[PDB]
C-alpha cells in the first residue's frame, strides 16, 4: 500500500553537489515525517534529519547540519535530500524513511529502497557481459550450473535477474568484487536440471543505471 | 548524543531455539510512560524493516515469534522458534531526543547440519578472450559451514595472489553459503597452458574436490 | 449504525496515546479523523469528533497533532463515534 520510490544511483565528482529524490505514494504525503538516513561503512546506519512536509519544518542531526538539505514539494507527493560538497567519505547508501510525530513516537515504519551514491573523480564504465556456460559434462541424472559474469564496471551497483524474473530459485548473485585496475566484477549464477538445458531457454538480465547500460545475455551449452 | 550498545556482535542460534539479543542505551530512553526504543530486521540488498516499536510493541504483519522488552537502559530482542529466513543483522534505534541513533548491529546465523558444497568450474568465453584477458570461474554451491579452501592450479602450478573470491549472504531458505573464485589472466597465458583446475576443501567432504578442464577439448 | 459517545483519556506530556488518520486532504479526498493505533475507552476505528473544546470536523493530521499538543495534562473529555 504505502511506497516510498527514491532516484537512481549516481556517481558525482568530489566537490560538487547532488540531490535525491524519494517519491511517496499509498498514504497522505503532508501527515507524516520524512526522516534520511545513511547506511556506510564506516559507521553503518546514521540518522540524517527530519522534515515535516506540511510545513518544512524540519530537525537536522548536528554533524550533518552542513552536509544535508532537506525539501519537499507537496505538488509531486515528494521529499528531497541535497547533498552539499561531496567528499568520497560521503559515499553511500541514502534512505528516506517514514515516521509518525503522534506522540514523539518516530518509528520507521515504511522505507525507501536505497540510493547509492559514490563520490570519485574515476569516471563511468559499463559492464562487459560474458556467458558461464553449463558444463557438456553436466551429469544427465542430474543438476547443471550456468551463470554470467559481470565485468570491469564502476561504479557499483549493477543488478541482475534471471529470465525477466520469471527464474529465481536457485540462483545466486554474488557481492561485487574490486579489482586492482579500480573497477568491479560479479558474478550470477543458477542451478537448473540438465534435462532442461537443451529446452529452456535462459537469459541473464543486466543493468549498470549510472552508465545506462542494460544488456540480456542468453546463456547457452557450448557450442 | 545517546550511544547504543548492542550484544553480541554476532550469535548462531539451531532451528527452533531462542535468539536473544540486547539493546545498551548510555542514558536513559524511556519517559511519560514510553521507552522509546525500536527494533529492526535487515537482510542483504534490502532496507531495515520494523519489527519492534516502543520496546515491546508487534508491528502490524511480523511473526509473533519476535518479541522485546526492556525499559530505561536496557532493552532485549527475543526471537523463539528461530527459523531460516531470521538470517538478517538486527538494529536497534531510539527516539528519545535528538538526534535519533542506531546500535551496531548484531548479525544472526542459523546453526544446521554439515553440507558439502556442489563444485563447478567454467572456461573464458570466447567472446572475452577477444578482449585479450581469460577469466576461470569456479563455483561452489550451496554448503556449510562457511569456512572454505579454493586452490588454482594451472598445469599444476600454484596460482598465488591472481584469484578473488565473493560469498553469499546465508541463504534465507537452507541456510547454506555459496562462493566464487575468479582467477584472472592474460589471454597469452591463459593459451600458452592446457590443464586448469581448482580444489575445495570443506568440512563436508572426506577428502578435497577437483574440479579441472583441459583448454579447447568438451 | 453508529453510536456517539463521550469518553476521559489522560493527556501525558507526550501525548494521548494514539495515532490519527484521515482528516481533510488526507488520501481519498476529505475524510473524517480515526484511530489507527493505540500506542498502549477508544479502540481503532474510532472517529474523533471533538477534543475538549475543539470540534474535529475540517482539520488536518497535523493540526489535529497541534489541538492534542495544546491540550493540559492531566483528564481530557473526548467525543467519538464508533460502529455498531
Amino acid at each position: 500500500e504505502v511506497q516510498l520510490q527514491q532516484s537512481g544511483p549516481e556517481l558525482v565528482k568530489p566537490g560538487a553537489s547532488m540531490k535525491i529524490s524519494c517519491k511517496a505514494s499509498g498514504y497522505s504525503f503532508t501527515g507524516y515525517t520524512m526522516n534520511w538516513v545513511k547506511q556506510s561503512h564506516g559507521k553503518n546506519l546514521e540518522w540524517i534529519g527530519l522534515i515535516n512536509p506540511y510545513n518544512s519544518g524540519t530537525n537536522y542531526n548536528q554533524k550533518f547540519k552542513d552536509k544535508a538539505t532537506l525539501i519537499v514539494d507537496k505538488s509531486s507527493n515528494t521529499a528531497y535530500m541535497e547533498l552539499l560538497s561531496l567528499t568520497s567519505e560521503d559515499s553511500a547508501v541514502y534512505y528516506c524513511a517514514r515516521s509518525d510525530y503522534y506522540d514523539s513516537t518516530h518509528y520507521f515504519d515504511y522505507w525507501g529502497q536505497g540510493t547509492t551514491l559514490t563520490v570519485s573523480s574515476a569516471s563511468t564504465k559499463g559492464p562487459s557481459v560474458f556467458p558461464l556456460a553449463p558444463s557438456s559434462k553436466s551429469t544427465s541424472g542430474g543438476t547443471a550450473a550456468l551463470g554470467c559474469l559481470v565485468k570491469d564496471y564502476f561504479p557499483e551497483p549493477v543488478t541482475v535477474s534471471w529470465n525477466s524474473g520469471a527464474l529465481t530459485s536457485g540462483v545466486h548473485t554474488f557481492p561485487a568484487v574490486l579489482q586492482s585496475s579500480g573497477l568491479y566484477s560479479l558474478s550470477s549464477v543458477v542451478t537448473v536440471p540438465s534435462s532442461s538445458l537443451g529446452t529452456q531457454t535462459y537469459i541473464c538480465n543486466v543493468n549498470h543505471k549510472p552508465s545506462n547500460t542494460k544488456v540480456d545475455k542468453k546463456v547457452e551449452p557450448k557450442s | 548524543d545517546i550511544v547504543l550498545t548492542q550484544s553480541p556482535a554476532s550469535l548462531a542460534v539451531s532451528l527452533g531455539q531462542r535468539a536473544t539479543i540486547s539493546c545498551r542505551a548510555s542514558k536513559s530512553v524511556s519517559t511519560s510512560g514510553y521507552s522509546y526504543m525500536h527494533w529492526y530486521q535487515q537482510k542483504p540488498g534490502q532496507p531495515p524493516k520494523l519489527l519492534i516499536y516502543l520496546a515491546s510493541n508487534l508491528e502490524s504483519g511480523v511473526p509473533a515469534r519476535f518479541s522485546g522488552s526492556g525499559s530505561g537502559t536496557d532493552f532485549t530482542l527475543n526471537i523463539h522458534p528461530v527459523e531460516e529466513e531470521d538470517a538478517a543483522t538486527y538494529y536497534c534505534q531510539h527516539s528519545r531526543e535528538l538526534p535519533y541513533t542506531f546500535g551496531g548491529g548484531t548479525k544472526l546465523e542459523i546453526k544446521r547440519t554439515v553440507a558439502a558444497p556442489s563444485v563447478f568450474i567454467f572456461p573464458p568465453s570466447d567472446e572475452q578472450l577477444k578482449s585479450g584477458t581469460a577469466s576461470v570461474v569456479c563455483l561452489l554451491n550451496n554448503f556449510y559451514p562457511r569456512e572454505a579452501k579454493v586452490q588454482w592450479k594451472v598445469d599444476n602450478a600454484l596460482q598465488s595472489g591472481n584469484s578473488q573470491e565473493s560469498v553469499t549472504e546465508q541463504d534465507s531458505k537452507d541456510s547454506t553459503y555459496s562462493l566464487s573464485s575468479t582467477l584472472t589472466l592474460s589471454k597469452a597465458d591463459y593459451e600458452k597452458h592446457k590443464v586448469y583446475a581448482c580444489e575445495v576443501t570443506h568440512q563436508g567432504l572426506s577428502s578435497p574436490v577437483t574440479k579441472s578442464f583441459n583448454r579447447g577439448e568438451c | 449504525e453508529a453510536t456517539v459517545c463521550t469518553v476521559t483519556l489522560e493527556k501525558m506530556s507526550a501525548g494521548l496515546g494514539f495515532s490519527l488518520e484521515g482528516g481533510k486532504g488526507s488520501l481519498h479526498g476529505d475524510k473524517p479523523l480515526t484511530i489507527n493505533r493505540i500506542f498502549k475507552t477508544v479502540q481503532p476505528g474510532d472517529e474523533i469528533l471533538q477534543l475538549g473544546g475543539t470540534a474535529m470536523q475540517g482539520l488536518t493530521r497535523f493540526e489535529a497533532w497541534n489541538i492534542i499538543k495544546a491540550l493540559p495534562d492531566g483528564p481530557v473529555t473526548i467525543v467519538i463515534r464508533r460502529k455498531s
